[PDB]
């Protein structure tokens, strides 16, 4: 460990913002659509539509551990606590050579793969209070999710019951305990966010997470189902995560495809409500993969050389 | 199960612009990709360029990008092609073809090469010539050729534009035993056909034989009795 005392803002931390530029750059040589569309505007309103048209390859995108070591000039500084909000002054500061292999997953809703938290389930946020900030939970032990190009994932219904459990409550442990905590699906939006939206086998999976946000601070859900089946869809006419516009890919090929997460965290996100009764409602969130990479780094930050 | 409905036929004139519609009904547009599919007479198929309709994007024909395009307008449910800078090889039937691509409304989407759809075809005359109804001349029965049986005479359809002709005999009713040529472009730019039924003798001097050619385009329809002269 260091024997000094730093700031850190993981919500302004710039490896975010420098992964997140690598990460695109990994998938315009793994993943290139066979149309692009991407919008053009003068700022004269009128807006024409760029179209790319490339090989589609299809390829079975599988997410190699990425490290970021410090070159020269330059050292990476790593925060200790078993409870870092990620946005303040680090007393257990420590330079690190390079960040654990972290797998660049690209997804909305549920974070996977990523890094659990070591003691209890953390919940950052840039501003709780702001009902448009993205709350990153993170979940201190994660719950395996299988999806399959057969057209769905199960869950546990046990773990994902604790989990959201072990989350309401570390949610009313910031919002007020005497506050109803309650759990919806999304409010609207692009497909992409309204679903648990990831990639797996470079086909991009759509699964319906309704089941996993739509839980009441009072009853369960588990009479004849002992685990959460959601019901994914693939589809080949995307929105871009990288930049606004569509992509087509290419249809499935492989005789399967077949993915084993494990769901290390989430990104909700509660609704306003104007100051009402305590009764907050969290709802799905993400689609902004930058939180993603933030969830990873939010316990590092480099430095120039002294 | 989409039907899809081709604009008319049309003739235009080199160096100009063609655009030709085709209806798209019975299905989810916007699930279709159309393809527009061209044919010389005589020729045979030609791919022009397809529309991935949904996404609003179409690929064309290597021999003819820059004058070609293809645009759908997803309000009327029409597809359209429009080729610009007409020559006379152009001159062919578009077809208006078109495949289901899944439940593309909601990200879904084969992308197939093929074409299950197909229109009714479009015809498109790119030549110099002008609209101009035919001239039947009869075709003296061989009465000095052939006896014994039967005998053959007809018509010659010459020099007729655009296209195309429909011929009967006898006000339509000897339509059996009938050979109606293919038109046939001559140097001048226009066609010209014939059309011929070899009948018995013994009927020559009671059934005054007379082809009905017509010719919409010149919207002149003309009949011509073919005496045994
Ligand atoms: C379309 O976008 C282009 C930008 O490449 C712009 O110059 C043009 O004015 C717009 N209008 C057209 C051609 O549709
Ligand atoms: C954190 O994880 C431990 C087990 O790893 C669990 O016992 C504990 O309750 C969790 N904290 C909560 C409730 O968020
Ligand atoms: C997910 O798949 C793993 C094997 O990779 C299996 O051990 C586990 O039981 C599965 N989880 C489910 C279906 O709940
Ligand atoms: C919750 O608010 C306070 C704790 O700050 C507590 O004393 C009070 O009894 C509770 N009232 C409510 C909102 O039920
Ligand atoms: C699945 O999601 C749709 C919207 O994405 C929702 O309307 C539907 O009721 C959900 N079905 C389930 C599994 O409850
Ligand atoms: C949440 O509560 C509503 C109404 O009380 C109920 O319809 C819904 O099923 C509950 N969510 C689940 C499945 O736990
Ligand atoms: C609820 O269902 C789960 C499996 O889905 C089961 O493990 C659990 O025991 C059930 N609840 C009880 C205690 O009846
Ligand atoms: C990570 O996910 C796999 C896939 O189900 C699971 O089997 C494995 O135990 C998990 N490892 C971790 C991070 O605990
Ligand atoms: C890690 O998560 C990804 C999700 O993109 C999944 O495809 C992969 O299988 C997981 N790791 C394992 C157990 O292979
Ligand atoms: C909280 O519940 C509703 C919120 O719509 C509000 O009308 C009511 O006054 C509040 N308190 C009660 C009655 O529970
Ligand atoms: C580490 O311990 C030394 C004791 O001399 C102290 O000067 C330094 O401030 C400490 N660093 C930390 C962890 O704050
Ligand atoms: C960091 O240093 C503090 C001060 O002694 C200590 O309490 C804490 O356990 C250390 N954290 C770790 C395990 O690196």
């Amino acid at each position: 460990l260091e024997n000094v005392t730093e700031n850190f803002n993981m919500w302004k931390n710039n490896m975010v913002e420098q992964m997140h530029e690598d990460i695109i750059s990994l998938w315009d040589q793994s993943l290139k659509p066979c149309v692009k569309l991407t919008p053009l505007c003068v700022g004269a309103g009128s807006c024409n539509t760029s179209v790319i048209t490339q090989a589609c390859p299809k390829v079975s995108f599988e997410p190699i551990p990425i490290h970021y070591c410090a070159p020269a000039g330059f050292a990476i500084l790593k925060c200790n606590d078993k409870k870092f909000n990620g946005t303040g002054p680090c007393t257990n500061v420590s330079t690190v050579q390079c960040t654990h292999g972290i797998r660049p997953v690209v997804s909305t809703q549920l974070l996977l793969n990523g890094s659990l938290a070591e003691e209890e389930i953390v919940i950052r946020s840039e501003n709780f209070t702001n009902n448009a900030k993205t709350i990153i939970v993170q979940l201190n032990e994660s719950v395996v999710i299988n999806c399959t190009g057969a057209g769905h994932c199960n869950l546990s219904k046990t773990q994902w019951e604790n989990t959201l459990e072990q989350i309401a409550i570390k949610l009313k442990e910031q919002f007020g305990n005497n506050k109803t905590i309650i759990f919806n699906p999304s409010s609207g939006g692009d497909p992409e966010i309204v679903t648990h939206s990831f990639n797996c086998g470079g086909e991009f999976f759509y699964c319906n997470s309704t089941q996993l946000f739509t839980w009441n601070d009072t009853r369960k859900l588990n009479n004849t189902g002992r685990n959460i089946t959601l019901p994914c869809r693939i589809k080949q006419i995307i929105n871009m995560w990288q930049e606004v516009g569509k992509a087509m890919y290419a249809p499935p090929i492989r005789g399967q495809i077949r993915c084993s997460s494990n769901i290390t965290g989430l990104l909700l996100t509660r609704d306003g409500g104007k100051d009402t009764n305590g009764t907050e409602i969290f709802r799905p969130g993400g689609g902004d993969m930058r939180d993603n990479w933030r969830s990873e780094l939010y316990k590092y930050k480099v430095v120039k050389i002294e | 199960e989409v039907q899809l409905v081709e604009s008319g036929a049309e003739v235009k004139k080199p160096g100009s612009s063609v655009k030709v519609s085709c209806k798209a009904s019975g299905d989810t547009f916007i699930r279709y990709s159309f393809t527009w599919v061209r044919q010389a007479p005589g020729q045979g198929l030609e791919w022009m360029g397809r529309i991935i309709t949904i996404l609003d994007v179409a690929h064309y024909a290597p021999h003819l990008q820059g004058r070609v395009t293809i645009t759908a307008d997803k309000s009327t449910s029409t597809v359209y092609l429009e080729l610009r800078n007409l020559r006379s090889d152009d001159t062919a039937v578009y077809f208006c073809a078109g495949v289901y691509e899944g439940e593309a409304d909601e990200g879904e989407y084969d992308n197939n090469g093929f074409l299950k759809h197909w229109g009714q075809g479009t015809l498109v005359t790119v030549s110099s010539a002008s609209t101009k109804g035919p001239s039947v001349f009869p075709l003296a029965p061989s009465s000095k050729s052939t006896s014994g049986g039967t005998a053959a005479l007809g018509c010659l359809v010459k020099d007729y534009f655009p296209e195309p002709v429909t011929v009967s005999w006898n006000s339509g009713a000897l339509t059996s035993g009938v050979h109606t040529f293919p038109a046939v472009l001559q140097s001048s730019g226009l066609y010209s056909l014939s059309s011929v039924v070899t009948v018995p003798s013994s009927s020559l001097g009671t059934q005054t034989y007379i082809c009905n050619v017509n010719h919409k385009p010149s919207n002149t329809k003309v009949d011509k009795k073919v005496e045994p002269k």
